[PDB]
């Protein structure tokens, strides 16, 4: 999830954008 | 554990800044 | 633990370390 | 609410755990 | 995105967030 | 001013982006 | 890429302190 | 030597919110 | 010391309040 | 430096760079 | 105080040193 | 630059203020 993936690469702040609501 | 724990120090942090208003959950596992 | 207002990113972050492994929801305003 | 109850109120601990998962 | 004052570190480290490889400048007071 | 900007007054995304590079 | 993202991070904020109201340019490559 | 002074920084902060007013002493070695 | 036993392994809130005063 | 009002974890943050390996010490208010 | 020096007032760098061990 | 410099090894403020203005 979110932490496998932005914690590896960088989310930019439209990836994590997704984890919202 | 840290390097995920100091890294979603971040995330949480920067999912306020783009979630606004709508909110979010943070959660795993 | 601060007898403070909590009022941002601080706020989150807050949870953040209270909640833990727990986890958590920031719903903001209400 | 979280914010009305520690941004425009203080909190406790306790106070914040009720918004754990 | 919030709807929000950002007011310090929080101005800077927004833009860091918001810009991100681009990269900026921040002039402060101006 | 940034500062001016998003300090003084709310700032949207888009009007933050002015001051990347 | 984090650990140089998360890094830079407190670089920004850090730089923030330090240079008052000269203000800096954050930017490499 | 980043990854414990970049640690550290959130030691600090955390040490803050759960010490409240007693204050804390930052030190080692 | 708090670095050596936080900065490998996660402490809690708990943990951090045993460094206070 | 700055010429601002440092108010918590900012104040903290700033003692932690500002003094560095020397380390630091936090009474909070008094 | 470092509370009451540089948040009540502004403080300089010198004046937080004051405060390192 | 600052980052190889200051993520590899801690600068202090006085290296930071390098990259300043
Ligand atoms: C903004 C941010 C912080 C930390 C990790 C990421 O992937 C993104
Ligand atoms: C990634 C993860 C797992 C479990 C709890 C959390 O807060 C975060
Ligand atoms: C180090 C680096 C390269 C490119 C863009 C940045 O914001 C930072
Ligand atoms: C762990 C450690 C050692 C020496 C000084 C410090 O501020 C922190
Ligand atoms: C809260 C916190 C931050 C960084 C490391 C830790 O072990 C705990
Ligand atoms: C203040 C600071 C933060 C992160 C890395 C550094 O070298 C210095
Ligand atoms: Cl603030
Ligand atoms: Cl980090
Ligand atoms: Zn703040
Ligand atoms: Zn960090």
């Amino acid at each position: 999830g979110i932490v496998e993936q932005c914690c590896t690469s960088i989310c930019s702040l439209y990836q994590l954008e997704n984890y919202c609501n | 554990f840290v390097n995920q724990h100091l890294c979603g120090s971040h995330l949480v942090e920067a999912l306020y800044l783009v979630c606004g208003e709508r909110g979010f959950f943070y959660t795993d596992k």
